[PDB]
């Protein structure tokens, strides 16, 4: 049976806050399709050669 | 058929008379008189715009 992720109880209370004391600069890659090959078929030459 | 005949580097085994493409079309021939192996490529074609 598949795991959905690690389980985590966030430390919530009516007067507690967490504040980050540092940071990390992250570089992420996203790849997107933009075009496909421009095919052409001559219908008469495909069908009748 | 109709095409451009040319001498070829295809090593036909002694029992083979034709070569065929993915489309069943004859891609090469053995000449019946002098046993040359000839490629066949179609005569050049394209859209006119
Ligand atoms: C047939 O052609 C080949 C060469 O293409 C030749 O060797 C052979 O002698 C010919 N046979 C006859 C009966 O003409």
């Amino acid at each position: 049976t598949m795991s959905l992720g690690a389980e985590n109880s966030v430390a919530y209370s009516n007067n507690s806050i967490a504040i980050p004391t540092n940071f990390t600069i992250s570089v992420t890659t996203e790849i997107l399709p933009v075009s496909m090959t421009k095919t052409s078929v001559d219908c008469t030459m495909y069908i009748c050669g | 058929g109709t095409g451009v005949l040319t001498e070829s580097n295809k090593k036909f085994l002694p029992f083979q008379q034709f070569g065929r493409d993915i489309a069943d079309t004859t891609d090469a021939v053995r000449d019946p008189q002098t046993l040359e192996i000839l490629d066949i490529t179609p005569c050049s074609f394209g859209g006119v715009s």
